[PDB]
C-alpha cells in the first residue's frame, strides 16, 4: 500500500532538516520535492516512504553494459515505485519509463566564480560621452580654429593658427583666454563655439558622478562560444546527468566541440556530485566553469556566500519531471496532480519560498583610485612640456 | 637675501630632501591599517615590508606580497602594471636618484662656475623628482586601495616634505641660473 | 496507409495563409511554425498528414450545460480530426478527455497594452530644460542689457558691438575682454551676471535631472493594479484556457479580475485574438488584453509594432500536441517532440518565426544623436561667419 | 431569535450595493460595519436584521425633553436590539447603554477644501539657501571688499573701495573682473574668496533644480487655534453628533471659544448629515471647515475627487464602539467578539480594504512662471541704471 | 470606608520610585503617569487608595499546566489586590476572568533598535565629496604645475608668484590675468585646465549626490524583514501579552517569529523591559526588542537616547484599568476614565511624562552649519592677509 | 550711411513699432489654445478678449475675466498683483506710449535742432519701451500659465518685432546724439 519513493539529496530540492538525527521517517528530509511528493500522495491517495537513491545519482545508461544507474535504474529495476526529484526529461528516459508533465522548467547553464567588481578604469572620464562624440568634438574644435584663422586672415579689423587653437581650447575649458576676437565673423564663431561648450560640458558634468565610480562585473565568458573558444578555463558537468548525455548526443558545432574537449581533458572536468562542482568553481579561481541546470545556479547565486554567478542564456530549455515505471498505474494520477497544482498556483509559491525566501544577498566619496588617471595625464603633459622647452632651448643654443 | 646664501640653502635643502626620501623608502611606518597578519590586528605598514604591532607577533617585520596577493584574475589587465610599479617602487627611488644628482650638479656648479647650464639641469632634476614622487604617492594609494580605518605615518609626510623641498629647490636653482645669465648678460 | 487529419487554427505565426494561397492548394495553402512542426513530426512517425482549419476559429472549451467540446478539442474528441497541432494549452480539464504530448513551447498569461507616447529625445533635446518662452525672453534680455549698457556707457569701449559681446560672454561664462568702470555699467553687469547665474544653474541642474531620469513609468505594470483599475477594460478570449484559468482561479487578484470580466458591459471578451488586438490598438489606452506571452511578443515585433507586453507572466504553462484519448499515435509524437527539442529545432523555428522577421527591430553614455543639434548649429554658425567675412571683405575692398 | 440591528447610512461604514433595488434583505447594504456585524452574529450565535435608523441620526439627548434620538434612542427605547455603527463612545451614552471595547480609533479633525498647489514664489531662487546664510554671505562679501581695500592701501605694490566691491562681486558670479590683485595679501584674500564662491555656488546650483519648481500646499488653517483666531472661514459639525456635545461640554479655552462662535453664527454652520457638510466644504471655496471624525476625513481624502484634505492633528482621541441596551445579555459576547477579531487581525484587514483599496489618488521643464522673478530684477536694475546715469548727467550738466 | 488595594508594576514612566523615596513612605513613595491617574480616579469615585507593587515585577500571564494567574492579574483574580492601575494590555484571555475598563491609552506592538552611526554632516562637510588624499594630491599638483610653468616660461610675466596665481585662478574658474604665449606654458595650462575641469565637475556632481541624498536607510524597517533576518536576536517579555500575541498569532510573519523566539538559544526573552532595553543597548545591533510603542517612544526620548522605534506597529490595542470579575467598582471607574478623556487630562499627563522632559529634544534649504567651515576658512584667510600685509609694510618701511 | 538718412530710418521705425504695438494691444490673435468656452474647443485668444473659432459659437468675441476667474483663494497673495497687471495691460500700453513720445521727440529734434538732449530722451524712451514690453510678455505668460498645447499668433511676434525695433531705434538715436555732440565738440 505504501509507495517506495526514490529521490536524491540535492539542495534545494531535497535537504535533511537541522537535527535530523533526532528524527526518523519522512520528516528527516525537507525540501521542495518533499512538499510536492506529500501533496502528490495526498491527491492520488496512497502512502509513501522516501528513499535517497543509494548510488547518489540521477540516471544514465551504461554504453557497454546497458544498465540504468540511480533513480532511473531503481524504477526500471523495481527497486523503486516512483521518483519525485529534479529529474530531467529526455528521450532516452522516455523509452524505458513514463514521465509526467513538467512541474517546472529549466535550462543548461554556466556557473562561474563571481569576478570582482572591476573598479572603473583609468580614462573613465570619457565614459559619460560616447567615442563618436569625442571624435566629432575634436574634428569640430579643429574646424573652429581653422575657420577663425581663415576669417581673421581674409577679413581682419592676431589669430595665427596656434593662437586660434589656444582660444578655442580655453573656451572649451571655460577659462577665458586673454585674446578675444574683434571682428563680426570671428565673434560669431566664438559665440557658437561658446554655446557648444556650454551644452557639452553641462551634459558631461551632469552625468560625470556615477561614471567615475561605477563598478561593473565583466566576465571572461558570456556564452558557450567563449567557452569553446578557450581552454584556459575549463568546463565540466555532473556525471550520469542528462547534461552529459545531451552534450554527447549533440549534433551542433559548439556543443560537439565542447564535448570533445571535455571527453579528454586532464584532469577530468567531470564530477560525481553537484556540490563538488560548486566547490571546484568556488576554489578554482575562475579556471573552471560548471554546466548545470539553471535552478541550482539560481539558488546558489542567491544563497550565501553568493560567490557564484550564472552567465549566458540557457543553452537549451527543458523541464523537471516526476517519473514512474513503464506501464505503472501511477502515471495517470501523478499527471493530473501536477496539472491541478500548477493551475492552482502551488508550484509558483514553492518556487518563490524555497528560492527567494532564501535570499541572503549609495553616494560615496571619490577615491583617488577613481580619478587617478587624470593626475597621470597632468604629470605626463608636464614632463612633455619640460622636454619640449629643452628641445627648443637646445635648438636655439645651436 | 640672495648673495650666495641661496646656493648653500639649495644644497642643504637638496640633501635634506634626499635624506627624507631615502628614509621614507627605507622605512615601514607609511601606514597604520588593520590587517589579517597579526593573529584582524593592528599593523603599521610600509613601502617594502609590513611589520605588525599591538598583536601576537608584535615585531615580526614581514615582507609584503605585491603582485602575488592571490592574483586570481586580471593578469595583463592594467592592474598588473600598477602592481608592478608599486612593488618595484621605481618612482620614489627615481625621486631619490634625481635629488642626489641635483645635489651633485649643484656642488659641481660651485666648482666649474664657467658653465651655467649645470644649475639649470639641477633644477630640472629636482622638478622631475617632485613629479615622480607624487606619482609614487598616487600609485601607492591606488594600490593600497586593493572599508577599514587607515592613516599615514611620518614616513609619508617625509615624502611629502621631500616633494615640497624638491620643488622649492627647483625654484631657487632656476633663480640662480637667471641671475647667472643676467651677470653674463 | 491513410493521411492523418490535422486540425488547427489560424493564429499568426503558428499557422497562417500563404501569400497567394488562392494560387495554392492542399497542405501548401498555409505557412507557420506549427506547419513546419507537423511536417517534421509526420516525417519522423512516417505518415502522411492533411491540414485542416477548425471551423469555429476558436481553440476549445466546454459548454457547462450541454457538456460538449468545441473547436479543436471538439474536433478530436468526437473524431472529426485525428491530430491537433496548434497552441492548445494544456490544463486539467482538457487532459482528462484527450491525450496531450510533452510541450514544445512555454508561455504564460500576460498583459498587452497600446504603446503610450514615445516622447523620444530628439536632436534638439538640449533646449528642453528651458521652455521656448525662456529662450525667447533670454534673447530679449540680452538685447535689452546690451542696448542699455551701450547707452549708460556712452552718454569706454562699450559700443553696441562690444556690449553685445560682453553680454554674450557673461552668459556663457567664457570671460570678458572688458569690464565696466562706471557705476551704471557696473550695475547692469552685476545684474546680467546674477541673471546668468540663476538661469545657467537652473539649466544645468534640470539637465542633470533629464539625463539621469528617462522614461521609467507604466501605470498597470502588474496584475494587482490591473485588477484595481476601472477606467480600463481587460478580458480574455472565448473558447480558450485563459478564460478558463481566470474563471476557475482560487486567487484573490484573479478572482476579482474574473468578477470584473464576467460583468463588464460591453463584453470585454472577444472571439479572436485579432479582435482583441485591434481593440487595444483602437482602444486609446482603454483596453488591456490578457492573453498568452508568445503572441504578445510576436505582435509587439511585427508592424504596426504599436503594442507592448507588460508585467511578469501571471502563470506558466505550455502548448502541446493533442490526440484522442486512448489513441495509438501519442507515443511516437512525444518521442518526436523530445527529439526536436534536443536537436535545436524548436529553438530554430521560434527564432525564424518571431525574431528573424523583426518588422520593428543605470547611466549610459550619451549618443551623438542626443546632442547633435549642437553640431548642426555650430556648422551653421561657421558657414554664416565665412559668409559674413566675405561680405566684410567686399565692403572693405571697395 | 433574530436581532434588530440598528445602524446608519454613512460611507464607508454602511453603503447600499450598486443595483440594490434588485436586492432585498441584509444584502442591500454593504460596508465595513456590515462585515463586522455579520461576523459578530456568527460568533455570538443569533440572527440579525439590519435596519437604518429612521431619523438618520447617530444619537443625542434633548436638553429640554431629555429624549434620545437616533440609534441611541432606538436602543434605549426598545426599538433596536443592538447598534453596529461608527458610533462614538462618550460618558453620556454610557449612562444609558453599554458599549463595547473600541473596534477602531479616531479623532475629531478638520476637513478643508484642498488649496491649490501654490506655485513656487517669486524670489524662490533664495530657497536653496537659508536666510541666515545669505545674510552671512553679504556680511562676508562686504568684509572681503573692506579687507582688500585696507590691504591695498596700507601695503601696496588700484583697489578703491568700489573697485574692490566690484572684483569681489565678479568673483562670486564666476566672471573674472579685469583687475586682479598684485600683492601677496590681496592675492590671499582673493584666493579664499574664490574658494568661498566655489563651494557656495556648487551647493546652491546642486539643489537649485527642485526649489524653483517645488509646489507646496500651505493651508490657511493648521490647527484649532487658527480656526478660533478667525471668522473669515467658518467651522461647523454634524448635528446630534458626539462632536457637538464634546464641544459644548468642553472646559478648554479654544474649544469653548469655537463652541460660542458656532452656537450663534449665521447662517448655521451645523448640518444634518455628513455628506451635506462634505458638499458644503467642496463648494464653500475654503470659507468653510468641517469638524468630523478622522476616519471619514481619511476615506474622503483618498476617494475621488480627492478635493479635500485633513488638517491639524486630532483634537482628541476617541473610539468607535458597538453598543447594546443597558442590562442586555448581548454585551458580554459582542465584547469578546471584538477582542477575538482584533487579536486575529480582521479589523486591520477591513480597515485597509475599505480605505486603502479604495485609493484613487517627475522632472519637468522650467516654466517662465518659475524663473520670472529674476527677469523682473534684471529689468529693475536696468531701469535703476538708466535713472542713475541721468542723475549723474543732470548733476554734471549743472 | 476602607482604603482600596492598588497593585501595579515598576515601569518608567507609568510608575517609578521617587528620588529620595527612602525619605518617603506610603503612596508618596512612587511617581508616574498611573500614579496621578489613580489619584484622580479615586478622587472621582470618592475612595482612598493604597499603592502596592506586584511582587514578581511581571505583568500577568497564565501557566498552561497549573492554569494559575501571575503578576497583577494573579493578585486581582485571587483577591490579593482590589484594583490594577498599570499598563495591563487588554486581550481576550485576560478579559474572560476579570473586568477591564475602557482604555486610557493606545499602543501596539513595535520594534526597538540600537541607534546606528549618526554620520552627521559636520561643518567641514564640503570636503567629503573628495577624499583627504585627493585634496592633498591636488595641492601637490598645484605646486607642481606652478613650478613647472615658472620654469618653462623663464628659460613673460610667469614668475613663481604669478604662476601660483594663474594656476589658482584656473582651478577656481575665476579667470586669468595672464595667459601663456609659449608652447610649453600653453601645454601646461591646457593640462591644468583639463585636470581642473574633471576634478571640479566631479566635486560638484558628487556634491549634488550628497545634498540630494541623506541618510534614508534602515535594514529591518518592517516585520517581514525582521522575521527573515538571522544575524539578529528578537523576542518579547515574559509574563505579558506581547508574548501571548506572538504565540497565539495565526499570521505568517508572526507565526514564524514565534517559531524563532520559541527556539533561539540563549533565550531571546527577558524578565523585565529594562533587561531587554539594556540588552539592545549592549547588543551591538544584535538584539531587536519587540514591545509596546509607548515605552519605545519614552525610552527613545530619555537619555542615553540611544534607541529608536522602527517600523509601523504590528497591531493596535490599549491599556486599561482592571478589577476582579463581578466587582461593583467597574462602573464608576469606566465613567471616570471617560470623564478624564473628554476633559483633556490623559493628553496632559502623557505630554508631561513623555515629551515635557525631553532628555534629548524632499529638499530642504541648507543650514549654515552644513557650510560654516567655509566661513571659518575665509575669516582665517582674512586675518592672515592682514598679518602678511603688516609684515610687508614693515619689510618695505625699513 | 549716416548722413541724415539715420533720422528718417529712426522715425519710420519708431512709428512702425508703435503701429505694431498698437495692433498687438488692439488684437485678439495672441494665442491659439483650447478652452472651455466653445461648446473643450479651439480658441484664438488675446490680451483683452477671447474670441472662439472652429466651435459652435464660431465668432463670438467674448471679453475675458482676468481677476474674476473663480478667485477661490489668494487675494493679496502676490498673484493678485500679477493678475491686475495682466488685465490692465499697463506695460504694453506703456510701451506704446513711450514709442509715441519717442517719435514726437525725434520729430521735434528735426525742428529745434539747437537742443541735442531731445534725441537722447527719445532713445531713453524707446529703450524703456522695450523693457516694458518684455515685462508685458513675461506677465502675459506667467498669468496664462494659470497641460494642453498652445501657440503664439502674429500679434505676439508683432510685439516682439516692436521690441526689436524699439531697441534698434534706441541705438540709432543715441548714435545721432553722439554725432551731434561731436559736431558741437
Ligand atoms: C598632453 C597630453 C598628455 C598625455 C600623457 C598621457 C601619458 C601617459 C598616462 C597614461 C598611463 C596610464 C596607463 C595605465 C593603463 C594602461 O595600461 O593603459
Ligand atoms: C539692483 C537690484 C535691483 C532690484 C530691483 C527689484 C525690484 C522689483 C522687482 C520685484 C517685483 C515683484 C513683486 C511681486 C511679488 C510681491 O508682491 O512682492
Ligand atoms: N536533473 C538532471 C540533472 C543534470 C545536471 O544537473 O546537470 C538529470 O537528471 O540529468
Ligand atoms: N492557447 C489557449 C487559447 C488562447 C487563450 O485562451 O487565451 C488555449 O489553448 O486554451
Ligand atoms: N460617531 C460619532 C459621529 C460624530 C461626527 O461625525 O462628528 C457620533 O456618534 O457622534
Ligand atoms: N503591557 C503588556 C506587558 C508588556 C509586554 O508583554 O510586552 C501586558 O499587559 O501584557
Amino acid at each position: 500500500k505504501t509507495v517506495v519513493v526514490t529521490t536524491i539529496l540535492e539542495s534545494p530540492y531535497v535537504m535533511m532538516k537541522k537535527n535530523h538525527e533526532m528524527l526518523e521517517g519522512n520528516e528527516r528530509y525537507e525540501g521542495y520535492c518533499v512538499d510536492l511528493a506529500a501533496e502528490i500522495a495526498k491527491h492520488c491517495g496512497f502512502k509513501y516512504k522516501l528513499t535517497i537513491v543509494g548510488d547518489g545519482k540521477y540516471g544514465a545508461r551504461d554504453a557497454d553494459t546497458k544498465i540504468w544507474n540511480g533513480m532511473v535504474g531503481e524504477l526500471v529495476y523495481g527497486k523503486a515505485d516512483i521518483a519525485i526529484a529534479p529529474l530531467t526529461i529526455t528521450l532516452v528516459r522516455e523509452e524505458v519509463i513514463d514521465f509526467s508533465k513538467p512541474f517546472m522548467s529549466l535550462g543548461i547553464s554556466i556557473m562561474i566564480k563571481k569576478p570582482q567588481k572591476s573598479k572603473p578604469g583609468v580614462f573613465s572620464f570619457l565614459d559619460p560621452l560616447a567615442y563618436e562624440i569625442w571624435m566629432c568634438i575634436v574634428f569640430a574644435y579643429i574646424g573652429v580654429s581653422v575657420v577663425l584663422f581663415l576669417v581673421s586672415r581674409f577679413s581682419p579689423y592676431e589669430f595665427g593658427i596656434f593662437n586660434s587653437l589656444w582660444f578655442s581650447l580655453g573656451a572649451f575649458m571655460r577659462q577665458g583666454c586673454d585674446i578675444s576676437p574683434r571682428s563680426l565673423s570671428g565673434r560669431i564663431v566664438g559665440g557658437v563655439w561658446w554655446f557648444f561648450t556650454l551644452i557639452i560640458i553641462s551634459s558631461y558634468t551632469a552625468n560625470l558622478a556615477a561614471f567615475l565610480t561605477v563598478e561593473r562585473m565583466v566576465s571572461p565568458i558570456e556564452s558557450a562560444e567563449d567557452l569553446s573558444k578557450q581552454t584556459e578555463i575549463a568546463y565540466g558537468t555532473l556525471d550520469s546527468g542528462s547534461t552529459k548525455e545531451f552534450f554527447r548526443r549533440s549534433k551542433i558545432a559548439v556543443f560537439d566541440k565542447m564535448w570533445t574537449y571535455m571527453r579528454s581533458a586532464e584532469p577530468s572536468v567531470f564530477v560525481r556530485t553537484t556540490a563538488e562542482g560548486v566547490a571546484r568553481v568556488r576554489k578554482s579561481k575562475g579556471k573552471y566553469a560548471y554546466l548545470l541546470e539553471s535552478t541550482m545556479n539560481e539558488y546558489i547565486e542567491q544563497r550565501k556566500p553568493c560567490d557564484t554567478m550564472k552567465v549566458g542564456g540557457n543553452l537549451d530549455s527543458k523541464g523537471y519531471g516526476i517519473a514512474t515505471p513503464k506501464g505503472s498505474s501511477l502515471g495517470t494520477p501523478v499527471n493530473l496532480a501536477v496539472l491541478k497544482l500548477s493551475e492552482q498556483g502551488v508550484l509558483d509559491k514553492l518556487k518563490n519560498k524555497w528560492w527567494y525566501d532564501k535570499g541572503e544577498c549609495k553616494t560615496s566619496a571619490l577615491s583617488l583610485s577613481n580619478v587617478a588617471g587624470v593626475f597621470y595625464i597632468l604629470v605626463g603633459g608636464l614632463g612633455l612640456a619640460m622636454l619640449v622647452a629643452l628641445i627648443e632651448f637646445c635648438y636655439k643654443s645651436r | 637675501c640672495e648673495k650666495g646664501v641661496q646656493v648653500l640653502l639649495t644644497t642643504i635643502g637638496a640633501f635634506a630632501a634626499f635624506g627624507l626620501m631615502t628614509i621614507a623608502i627605507s622605512t615601514d611606518y607609511w601606514l597604520y591599517t588593520r590587517a589579517l597578519i597579526c593573529n584582524g590586528g593592528l599593523t603599521h605598514s610600509g613601502l617594502w615590508r609590513i611589520c605588525c604591532l599591538e598583536g601576537l607577533k608584535r615585531g615580526v617585520c614581514v615582507k609584503i606580497n605585491h603582485f602575488p596577493e592571490d592574483t586570481d584574475y586580471d593578469h595583463d589587465s592594467a592592474e598588473y602594471l600598477l602592481r608592478v610599479v608599486r612593488a618595484s617602487s621605481i618612482f620614489p627611488i627615481l625621486s631619490a636618484i634625481l635629488l642626489l644628482l641635483g645635489g651633485v650638479c649643484v656642488a659641481a656648479s660651485r666648482v666649474y662656475k664657467s658653465k651655467r647650464n649645470i644649475i639649470l639641469g639641477a633644477g630640472i632634476l629636482f622638478v622631475a623628482a617632485g613629479l615622480s614622487n607624487i606619482i609614487g604617492v598616487i600609485v601607492y594609494i591606488s594600490a593600497n586601495a586593493g572599508k577599514n580605518h587607515y592613516s599615514y605615518g611620518w614616513s609619508f609626510y617625509f615624502g611629502g616634505l621631500s616633494f615640497i623641498l624638491a620643488e622649492v629647490i627647483g625654484v631657487l636653482a632656476v633663480n640662480i641660473y637667471i641671475e647667472r645669465s643676467r651677470e653674463a648678460h | 496507409n491513410r493521411t492523418y487529419i490535422v486540425t488547427t487554427i489560424l493564429e499568426d505565426p503558428y499557422v497562417m495563409l500563404k501569400k497567394n494561397a488562392n494560387q495554392f492548394e492542399g497542405n501548401d495553402r498555409y505557412e507557420g511554425y506549427c506547419v513546419e512542426l507537423a511536417a517534421e513530426i509526420a516525417k519522423h512517425v512516417g505518415y502522411s498528414y492533411r491540414l485542416e482549419i477548425v471551423s469555429d476559429g476558436k481553440y476549445g472549451a466546454r459548454d457547462p450545460d450541454t457538456k460538449a467540446w468545441n473547436g479543436m478539442v471538439g474536433e478530436l474528441v468526437y473524431g472529426r480530426a485525428d491530430v491537433a497541432v496548434a497552441p492548445l494549452t494544456i490544463t486539467l480539464v482538457r487532459e482528462e478527455v484527450i491525450d496531450f504530448s510533452k510541450p514544445f513551447m512555454s508561455l504564460g498569461i500576460s498583459i498587452m497594452i497600446k504603446k503610450p507616447q514615445k516622447s523620444k529625445p530628439g536632436v534638439f533635446s538640449f533646449l528642453d530644460p528651458l521652455a521656448y518662452e525662456i529662450w525667447m525672453c533670454i534673447v530679449f534680455a540680452y538685447i535689452g542689457v546690451s542696448v542699455v549698457l551701450f547707452l549708460v556707457s556712452r552718454f569706454n569701449e562699450f559700443g553696441i558691438f562690444n556690449s553685445l559681446w560682453f553680454s554674450l560672454g557673461a552668459f556663457m561664462q567664457q570671460g570678458c575682454d572688458i569690464s565696466p568702470r562706471s557705476l551704471s555699467g557696473r550695475i547692469v553687469g552685476g545684474v546680467w551676471w546674477f541673471f546668468t547665474l540663476i538661469i545657467i544653474s537652473s539649466y544645468t541642474a534640470n539637465l542633470a535631472a533629464f539625463l539621469t531620469v528617462e522614461r521609467m513609468v507604466s501605470p498597470i505594470e502588474s496584475a494587482e493594479d490591473l485588477a484595481k483599475q476601472t477606467e480600463i477594460a481587460y478580458g480574455t478570449l472565448e473558447a480558450g484556457s485563459t478564460k478558463e484559468f481566470f474563471r476557475r482561479s482560487k486567487i484573490a487578484v484573479f478572482e476579482k479580475m474574473w468578477t470584473y470580466m464576467k460583468s463588464a458591459e460591453p463584453s470585454v471578451f472577444v472571439r479572436t485574438t485579432e479582435e482583441g488586438m485591434i481593440r487595444v490598438r483602437k482602444s486609446k489606452g482603454k483596453y488591456a488584453y490578457l492573453l498568452e506571452s508568445t503572441m504578445n511578443e510576436y505582435i509587439e515585433q511585427r508592424k504596426p509594432c504599436d503594442t507592448m507586453k507588460v508585467g511578469g507572466n501571471l502563470d506558466s504553462k505550455g502548448y502541446g500536441i493533442a490526440t484522442p484519448k486512448g489513441s495509438a499515435l501519442r507515443g511516437p509524437v512525444n518521442l518526436a517532440v523530445l527529439k526536436l527539442s534536443e536537436q535545436g529545432v524548436l529553438d530554430k523555428l521560434k527564432s525564424k518565426w518571431w525574431y528573424d522577421k523583426g518588422e520593428c527591430g543605470k547611466t549610459s553614455a550619451l549618443s551623438l544623436s542626443n546632442v547633435a543639434g549642437v553640431f548642426y548649429i555650430l556648422i551653421g554658425g561657421l558657414g554664416l561667419a565665412m559668409l559674413v567675412a566675405l561680405i566684410e571683405f567686399c565692403y572693405k575692398s571697395r
